[PDB]
RNA sequence: CCUCGA
C-alpha cells in the first residue's frame, strides 16, 4: 500500500526539497499523515488510507 | 598542498600544485595522518616522545 | 518488655494452598521474613521435570508428525505445562505410545515406577485416522529453570530434542503482616501454593531448612 | 579474565562530535551480549538505551594502553572541553533520587515538635545512627524536619566560626543540626570537609555543589561523589513515588470558561474583518495574539491547580527531565500549530 | 560433506564441505612435507568450506541440494549448489528491543528473578517495568490510557446497574456495562473510550480469586520490594500493556574482530558483520583522538591496525610471542 | 599556554602539546544542530 | 505463540485477513481432515478444498512464517472465515506482542 | 577511597611526579616496554603482584618515585 | 547432586566496634535473600540494657536549662542515650549520678548497682560552672531494638529514647562474584558497626542464632530434602 | 544504490 516518490519518471532524492516531504492538506483520507520513515527517506515514503482507493 | 587536497575542491589544489611544483613540507596534522606518521601535537611531539626513561641509582640499588 | 517464643501455625485452605502464621515477631521484621522465605520458595525448592524428548519420524523440533495437529513445536508447549515429579535421582524415561483418532493427554504417558503424573487431564496433542504418536520423556529431578541442555554438552544424538526443564513445584507465594503497636509485634502470614507436585508444607519444610544451613554460618 | 584484567579499552559512540565521543574504560566482563555503559557518561556521548549501539577498540601497545588510561579515561574526563563545566552530573532519575531525599516535609512522622508543657519536644537524636533506627520503625520519616548532633559532618560556614574557630574544626567535633535525615544522608555521600548543604537538592543545587567540587578538589575526588550520589539517586528514585497514570494528569477548571472568553475576542475580531475594517494578514495577527494568550492563561491555571507534589510537577520541576509547555500540551492544551509554509 | 539433517551447530562448525583447487605453489612448506612423506598424490586443493559465521547457531532444519550430474538449472559454471537451513529459538535477552504501539522504545537492561521483581499483594510479580521519566515528556500518555484499560480488561468488570446507569456510563453499549476476565476490547481511533468512561470502569474492576482489589480506581497498586521484602512506599500504576518484539535483537547486532580479510584495492579491512569487518574508525573520530592528543593511538589504529601489511602480521606475531609491539610502517593506501 | 588559559577539560591551565584548534572547532560545532530561525 | 491484545482496535482482524498470511475458507462446509500439515473442507456444493499450511517458512527478513490450524475435524466454516492462523495473528487478528503486566516507576538505574 | 584498577595510582599525584599528561604517557610507556624487554633491562622495581600489566608495574614505580626522567 | 558448594564468611576489622564481613559466594539471589534479613535481625533482635526515663533534682518547671551547667535539658538527654550499659536484671534498675563543684562529669562518676556495668566511663555529660551541682536518677532496663521516648505520673519523669540494641548502624550491599561456570551468584557484604557492649563477632552470632532458630521453625514442618553445602 | 537503525 505504499506510495513512493522516488523512480525513473518521478523526482530524485537530489530534488526531494523540504515542501514535497510536508503533509499536504489533499493527502486528508488518501495519504496517512503519520505513517512516514523517520530517516532520510521521510515524507518521501507514506502509505495508503484505510477507505482511499485510486481511480482509472 | 595535501592538506588542501584533502579538504575539498580536489581537481582544482591538484592542478595548481602541479604546475606550481609545490612542495608539502609534511608538517600538519592532517598530513601526518595521511602518511601514517605520529602527528605533531600532543605526544608526538619531540619533548615528550624523546624522554628518556631510566631509574634511579638509589632505586636500583635494592 | 521481654521475650516469649515464636510459633508458626498452619492453616490449610486448599490442598496445594497453605497459610503460615509465625507470631510474635520483632517489629519490623515480619516483611523481611517472610520475603527470605518467598524468595527461596520461588527459587530453590526441589523438583522433578522433562530434559529431552525423543520423537519417532522426528529428527528436529521444526516439522510436523503426520495426522497430528500440533506441529512438533506447539507439542513441546504443551509439554511445558506437564507436572511429573520423580524420586530417583537419575535419568529416567516416560513412553507415550497413541494411534488415533482422539485426544492424547498426560494421563496417555507410561512413567516407570518412582515417576508420577499429576495432570492427566492435560492436553497434549490431537491425533486423527492417520495420526500415530510414539515419544519418549527423559524426566530428572534438579532444582530452578535450566534451559535446554545442549546436544553438544551432553553427547546426544541428532535425534534428540532438549526442552526447557522448570523443576520448581511452587506456583505462588505472597505474605501479609499485621503490626500492632508498650509491647508491639508483628505477625507474619504466609500464603504458599504450588503445583500439585508437592504440598505447601513440604515447600515450606525444604525452603526453611536450606534458610537454616544458609544462616547456620554466621553462627 | 587474566588477559583483559587492567587492559583499556576504548567505547565510541556515532556522531562523534567531540572528543569525549571517545572514552576509555576498564573493561568488566559481562554477561550477555550487550556493552553496559555507566549512567553518567551517556550525557557525554549523547547516549540513550533506546537501541543505540556503539563501538569497541583495542590499544594494542605500550603507548596506546597508556594514553587511553591516562588522556582517555572515563574519570578523567569528567568537564565539557566546551565549557570547562563537568558533564558527569545525575541526570533524571538520579535527580528525582536526590530531590525527594533531600525535600523537607511540614508534618512528616517523627517531625520535631518543640517541648509543650509537660510534653517533651522528641525530636532530637543523638546520632544520625538513632535516626536510621527510628526511620526503621514506623517513627521517623526521611523527610521530616527533626534535631541531629552531627558527628563527622563540616558544619556551615558560620555554624563553624561561631560554634568553633572560624576555619578549625576536627571530625571528632559535633554539632547540632536542625536538618532532615535524607540531608544528612546525602552530604555523608560529598567528601568529608566540605561545608553541610541543607537544601533540597534541585538539579541547579546539584551542579552549584558539583561545579565547586570541580573547581576546589581532584578530579578523583569529584568522580567517587558522582559515582556514590548515582548510587543513592536510583535507590531513592526506586523509593520516590513518582508514577503517572490518567488521574495524576490533572485538568485545568476554568479552562472552559478562559477558552470561552478567548472565542468571544475571536469573534470580535472576526465581525472586525468582515466590516473590511481589519487586513486578512492583521486577522491571523490578531487572531494568533488572543490564542497565544488563551494557551499562556491555560498553562497559568494549570500550574495554579497542581499540588506541588504531583508526580508530574515533581519531574518537572526538580530538574530532573522535560518543561512545563510539555505539560501543558499534556494536561491543559495545545495551542497553536506551524503551517507547512511555517 | 553436507551437515546432517538435525544437526546442533556452533560458530566454524562445517555445514559443507567444499574444496577449491589451488596451485602447487599455494601448498605452506608443512602442507607440502606431509603430502610428499604421505604420497597424498591427491590434487592441492584449499579448504574453502562453508562455515558457521560468527555467534550464531541453531538446528539444520532443511538441506536442498542441486546437481550439474542431475539436469538441473544452475548459473554458467556452476556445478553443485546447496543451501543450508538452520533455526534458532531465540529466547528475549539483555539488549533486544521492545516497544508498544505509542513509540515508546526501549531495550532490555536487566532481566531479574522473578523473586526480585516488584509484585503485587497476592504475589504476581510484574512483567515489565517501564520508567516513569519516559512518558510525560513524550505525549505519548495513550499508553498509560491503554495499561489502564488493559487492566480493566484482564480483570473484567461489572458496573452497578441496580439504581439504574450512571452518568459516565450513559454513552456505553449494552454489551460493555460488565465484562468477564481477560475480555478483548476496541479502542477505533478518534471514537474509542472516553476518559470518563475508562475511570468509571476502574471503579467496577472485578476482584481476584480471593475477593481482593489490587488495582484502585487511580489505577495504582501497592507493591512489594522482592529484594528487601519492605513494600514500596506508594501506589504505582500497574496494569497490562501490549509489548511487541521488535527486529533489532543482540544476536544480531553484537560483532567483535581481531584480524580477519581486508579489501583488496585499499588493503583495509573490510566491512560489514556478515564479511567478519572492522569497525570503521572515521573523520570525526580521529578528530576526537587529536584533540585527546593520543598519537600513538591514532597512528596505530591508521597503521598497523588497518593498513600496514607487513606491520599486521608483524604485530599478531609480536602479541603471541608477549612481546612488544612493533613500530607501523607505511600505509598502503598512502602507496595506493 | 598562558594567553589561551586553563584546560576546560583538565581545569589546570592548558598543557603544551594540546591540539586546541580542534577542540575549539569541535566546541563550536557540537551545539550547531541546536541553532533554528 | 502468537497472542491477541486484550486492548486492541477493530484493525487487527480486517489487517491480518486482508495481509493474506492468514488461511481463509474460500467457500463454506465442513472440515473433512485437519493435520498439521492441511486442512481439507468439504463444500456443501459436494467439492473438496484443501489449504496446505506453510510449516516453519523463512520469510524475506528471517522470521519464522508457520500457519497454524485453528479449525477442528467436524468444524462448520462458512465463506471468508479463518480456517488457519499465520505468523503474527491469533483466531484471525493481528498478534504483533504479548499482554504484558507494567509497573510505571523507576527500579534501582536498570531502566535508566 | 582506596580507588581500584585504572584509576590507581590516582593520575593526580603522577601529574605532581611529570609536566603534563603527555610526559606522564611516554614515560610509562617507554618504562613498561623496558619491563616487557626485561622478561625475555632492568626492572621490576616494586613487588609486581599476581599477574600484573607492565604498564601498570611502571605506573606504581612512577608514583613511588623509584625512577627518573628527562625531558 | 542437588548440592550446592560451600560458601566462606571471612572479616576486615575496621576499629574495635566496626567490621566488614563478606559471605561468598552465594548462589544466585540469596545475596538479598539473607541480607536484608540478617541486617534487620542485627538491629532489632539483639538484647541489650538501655536508658529508659530519667529524673534530674533540681528542675521541673523550667525543663529547658540546669543552673550552674553549661549544657541544657535536651543535650544532656543526648548524652545519656549515648551511655552504652550492660545489665543481668530483668526489671527495672535505677542508678544516680551526683557531682558537685566547678569540673566536669564524666560516665564513671555514676555508681552502678548491681550487675549493671558502664562501659563508656570517660563520656562526657556535662561541666558544672562555679558552684554548680548535679543529681540526676537514670533508670536502665533491659530490651532489644530502638523503642521511642513515648512511653499522668510523678513530676519531673522524663521519658527516653531506649537504644536497646548493642549495634548501632548496618548497612549491606550485593555485588557478583562466582564460580566459573555459572558466574552469576551473589557476594555479600555486612558493614556492622555496634557499641562496646559486644564485639561485631558476636553481633553476627547471635543474629545467626536466632535466624536458624526462626528458619527451624519453618523446616520443623517436616524433614525431606533441601540443598545444603560440603562445609559450614 | 535501496529499505531500515540512532
Ligand atoms: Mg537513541
Amino acid at each position: 500500500r505504499r506510495l513512493s516518490a522516488l523512480g525513473p519518471g518521478g523526482l530524485s532524492r537530489e530534488r526531494a526539497g523540504l515542501e514535497v516531504r510536508d503533509v499536504h492538506p489533499s493527502h486528508y483520507g488518501r495519504m496517512c499523515p503519520i505513517e512516514t520513515p523517520e530517516g532520510p527517506n521521510i515524507g518521501l515514503i507514506g502509505s495508503l488510507s484505510v477507505y482511499a482507493r485510486v481511480n482509472p | 598542498w595535501l592538506s588542501a587536497a584533502s579538504f575539498q575542491e580536489t581537481t582544482r589544489v591538484l592542478t595548481d600544485a602541479a604546475i606550481n611544483c609545490r612542495s608539502d613540507k609534511l608538517n600538519g596534522l592532517k598530513e601526518n595522518v595521511i602518511i601514517g606518521k605520529l602527528i605533531p601535537a600532543g605526544t608526538g611531539i619531540n619533548r615528550y616522545r624523546n624522554i628518556a626513561v631510566q631509574p634511579t641509582e638509589e632505586a636500583r640499588a635494592a | 518488655l521481654i521475650s516469649q517464643r515464636p510459633t508458626l501455625s498452619e492453616d490449610v485452605l486448599t490442598d496445594n494452598r497453605s497459610q503460615f502464621v509465625i507470631e510474635p515477631l520483632e517489629p519490623g521484621f515480619g516483611y523481611t521474613l517472610g520475603n527470605s522465605l518467598r524468595r527461596t520458595l520461588l527459587s530453590s525448592i526441589p523438583g522433578a521435570a522433562v530434559t529431552s524428548i525423543r520423537i519417532d519420524g522426528v529428527l528436529h523440533e521444526f516439522t510436523t508428525v503426520p495426522g497430528v495437529k500440533e506441529d512438533v513445536t506447539e507439542i513441546i508447549l504443551n509439554l511445558k505445562s506437564l507436572v511429573v515429579s520423580s524420586e530417583e535421582d537419575e535419568p529416567v524415561t516416560m513412553y507415550l505410545r497413541k494411534q488415533g483418532p482422539g485426544e492424547v493427554t498426560a494421563g496417555d504417558i507410561v512413567p516407570p515406577a518412582g515417576v508420577t503424573v499429576h495432570n492427566p487431564g492435560m492436553h497434549i496433542a490431537t491425533l486423527n485416522d492417520k495420526g500415530k504418536l510414539e515419544v519418549e520423556l527423559v524426566v530428572e529431578r534438579g532444582r530452578g529453570y535450566v534451559p535446554a541442555v545442549q546436544n553438544r554438552a551432553s553427547g546426544a544424538e541428532i535425534g534428540r530434542i532438549p526442552v526447557d526443564s522448570i523443576y520448581s513445584p511452587v506456583l505462588k507465594v505472597t505474605y501479609k503482616v499485621d503490626a500492632t503497636r508498650r509491647t508491639d509485634f508483628d505477625k507474619l502470614i504466609l500464603d504458599v501454593e504450588t503445583k500439585n507436585s508437592i504440598s505447601p508444607r513440604d515447600a515450606l519444610a525444604s525452603a526453611g531448612k536450606t534458610l537454616v544451613e544458609l544462616f547456620g554460618l554466621a553462627r | 579474565e587474566e588477559v583483559i584484567a587492567e587492559h583499556p579499552v576504548l567505547l565510541n559512540r556515532a556522531p562523534t562530535l567531540h572528543r569525549l565521543g571517545i572514552q576509555a574504560f576498564e573493561p568488566m566482563l559481562v554477561e550477555g551480549k550487550a556493552i553496559q555503559l555507566h549512567p553518567l557518561v551517556c550525557e557525554a556521548f549523547n547516549a540513550d538505551f533506546d537501541g543505540d549501539q556503539m563501538a569497541v577498540h583495542l590499544p594494542l601497545s605500550a603507548e596506546a594502553q597508556a594514553e587511553a588510561r591516562i588522556l582517555m579515561l572515563s574519570s578523567n574526563n569528567i568537564l565539557s572541553p566546551a565549557s570547562g563545566r563537568p558533564l558527569a552530573m545525575p541526570r533524571l532519575d538520579m535527580v528525582t533520587g536526590l530531590y525527594y531525599l533531600t525535600t523537607e516535609v511540614p508534618g512528616d512522622t517523627g517531625e520535631y515538635q518543640p517541648a509543650s508543657g509537660d510534653h517533651p519536644e522528641t525530636g532530637v537524636y543523638s546520632s544520625p545512627a538513632e535516626a536510621i533506627m527510628a526511620a526503621d520503625r514506623g517513627v521517623l520519616s526521611v523527610r521530616a524536619k527533626i534535631k541531629v548532633r552531627l558527628t563527622q559532618l563540616r558544619p556551615p560556614v558560620e555554624i563553624e566560626a561561631e560554634l568553633f574557630g572560624h576555619s578549625g574544626w576536627q571530625p571528632g567535633d559535633a554539632w547540632m543540626a536542625e536538618t532532615t535525615l535524607g540531608r544528612v544522608m546525602f552530604n555523608e555521600l560529598l567528601p568529608l570537609g566540605y561545608p553541610f548543604v541543607n537544601k533540597q537538592m534541585h538539579k541547579k543545587v546539584q551542579a552549584a555543589i558539583i561545579n565547586d567540587l570541580a573547581e576546589r578538589y581532584p578530579m578523583i575526588v569529584v568522580a567517587q561523589t558522582v559515582d556514590k550520589l548515582k548510587d543513592a539517586g536510583f535507590y531513592w528514585a526506586t523509593r520516590s513515588g513518582v508514577t503517572v497514570s490518567m488521574a495524576d494528569v490533572l485538568v485545568p477548571p476554568r479552562k472552559k470558561e478562559i477558552l470561552d472568553h478567548y472565542e468571544e475576542r475571536a469573534d470580535k475580531v472576526e465581525k472586525q474583518f468582515q466590516r473590511g475594517a481589519l487586513n486578512h494578514d492583521e486577522r491571523n495577527e490578531a487572531l494568533v495574539e488572543i490564542w497565544k494568550e488563551a494557551t499562556d492563561e491555560v498553562g497559568q491555571a494549570l500550574r495554579e491547580h497542581y499540588p506541588d507534589d504531583n508526580p508530574i510537577i515533581t519531574i518537572v520541576d526538580s530538574g530532573a527531565t522535560g518543561n512545563f509547555t510539555q505539560t501543558r500540551t499534556l494536561a491543559g492544551m495545545k495551542g497553536l500549530v506551524t503551517n507547512p509554509k511555517g | 560433506g553436507i551437515v546432517r539433517i538435525g544437526a546442533e551447530v556452533r560458530d566454524g562448525d562445517i555445514l559443507v564441505g567444499k574444496v577449491t583447487p589451488k596451485g602447487e605453489t599455494e601448498l605452506t612448506p608443512e602442507e607440502r612435507l606431509l603430502r610428499a612423506i604421505f604420497g597424498e598424490k591427491a590434487r592441492e586443493v584449499r579448504d574453502t568450506s562453508l562455515k558457521v559465521p560468527h555467534g550464531e547457531s541453531g538446528k539444520v532444519i532443511g538441506i536442498r541440494v542441486f546437481s550439474r550430474e542431475d539436469e538441473d538449472e544452475l548459473p554458467a559454471g556452476v556445478n553443485e549448489l546447496v543451501r543450508v537451513y538452520v533455526a534458532q529459538k531465540r529466547k528475549i535477552s539483555d539488549g533486544d528491543k521492545l516497544a508498544g504501539r505509542h513509540g515508546n522504545k526501549g531495550v532490555i537492561g536487566k532481566i531479574l528473578p522473578v523473586e526480585d521483581m516488584p509484585f503485587l499483594a497476592d504475589g504476581t510479580p510484574v512483567d515489565i517495568i517501564l520508567n516513569t521519566h519516559g512518558v510525560p515528556r513524550r505525549m505519548n500518555i495513550g499508553q498509560i490510557l491503554e495499561t489502564h484499560l488493559g487492566w480493566c480488561a484482564h480483570s473484567g468488570w461489572k458496573v452497578d446497574a441496580a439504581k439504574g446507569v450512571p452518568d459516565w456510563a450513559a454513552r456505553l453499549p449494552d454489551e460493555l456495562l460488565e465484562a468477564q476476565p481477560n475480555a478483548i476490547v476496541s479502542t477505533p481511533v478518534f471514537d474509542g473510550a472516553q476518559e470518563a468512561e475508562l475511570q468509571g470502569l476502574l471503579s467496577c474492576t472485578l476482584p481476584n480469586r480471593d475477593g481482593d482489589v489490587l488495582v484502585d480506581a487511580d489505577g495504582k497498586a501497592m507493591l512489594f520490594d522482592g529484594r528487601s521484602g519492605e513494600p514500596f512506599p506508594y501506589p504505582v500504576t500497574v496494569g497490562y500493556m501490549y509489548i511487541m518484539k521488535l527486529h533489532h535483537l543482540v544476536d544480531d547486532k553484537i560483532h567483535a574482530r581481531s584480524t580477519g580479510p581486508y579489501s583488496m584495492i585499499t588493503q583495509q579491512p573490510l566491512g560489514g558483520k556478515a564479511q567478519f569487518g572492522g569497525q570503521r574508525f572515521g573523520e570525526m573520530e580521529c578528530w576526537a583522538m587529536q584533540a585527546y592528543g593520543a598519537a600513538y593511538t591514532l597512528q596505530e589504529l591508521l597503521t598497523i591496525k588497518s593498513d600496514d601489511t607487513v606491520g599486521r602480521v608483524k604485530v599478531y606475531e609480536a602479541i603471541v610471542k608477549g612481546e612488544n609491539i612493533p613500530e607501523p610502517g607505511i600505509p598502503e593506501s598512502f602507496k595506493v | 599556554a598562558t594567553c589561551y588559559g586553563r584546560s576546560m577539560a583538565t581545569g589546570k591551565l592548558v598543557d603544551i602539546g594540546e591540539a586546541v584548534g580542534i577542540v575549539a572547532a569541535q566546541s563550536i560545532g557540537e551545539p550547531g544542530t541546536q541553532l533554528t530561525m | 505463540r502468537s497472542e491477541a491484545p486484550l486492548v486492541g482496535t477493530g484493525m487487527e482482524l480486517r489487517a491480518a485477513i486482508d495481509a493474506g498470511d492468514v488461511v481463509v475458507a474460500e467457500e463454506s462446509g465442513v472440515i473433512e481432515e485437519v493435520s498439521a500439515d492441511y486442512i481439507t473442507v468439504m463444500h456443501d456444493n459436494g467439492t473438496r478444498r484443501t489449504y496446505r499450511m506453510r510449516k516453519f517458512a523463512r520469510s524475506n527478513h528471517g522470521t519464522c512464517a508457520n500457519q497454524c490450524p485453528i479449525v477442528d475435524a467436524g468444524d462448520r466454516v462458512e465463506a471468508g472465515q479463518v480456517i488457519a492462523d499465520g505468523p503474527c495473528t491469533d483466531d484471525g487478528e493481528m498478534a504483533l506482542g504479548k499482554n504484558l503486566l507494567v509497573a510505571i516507576m523507576p527500579w534501582e538505574g536498570h531502566n535508566y | 577511597d582506596t580507588p581500584l584498577g585504572i584509576t590507581n595510582p590516582p593520575i593526580d599525584e603522577l601529574l605532581d611526579r611529570v609536566s603534563s599528561k603527555y610526559a606522564l604517557v611516554i614515560y610509562a610507556a617507554k618504562r613498561a616496554r623496558q619491563i616487557n624487554d626485561y622478561y625475555n633491562y632492568v626492572g621490576p622495581l616494586v613487588e609486581p603482584g599476581l599477574q600484573e600489566k607492565p604498564l601498570s608495574i611502571a605506573l606504581r614505580e612512577i608514583h613511588a618515585d623509584l625512577l627518573e626522567h628527562t625531558e
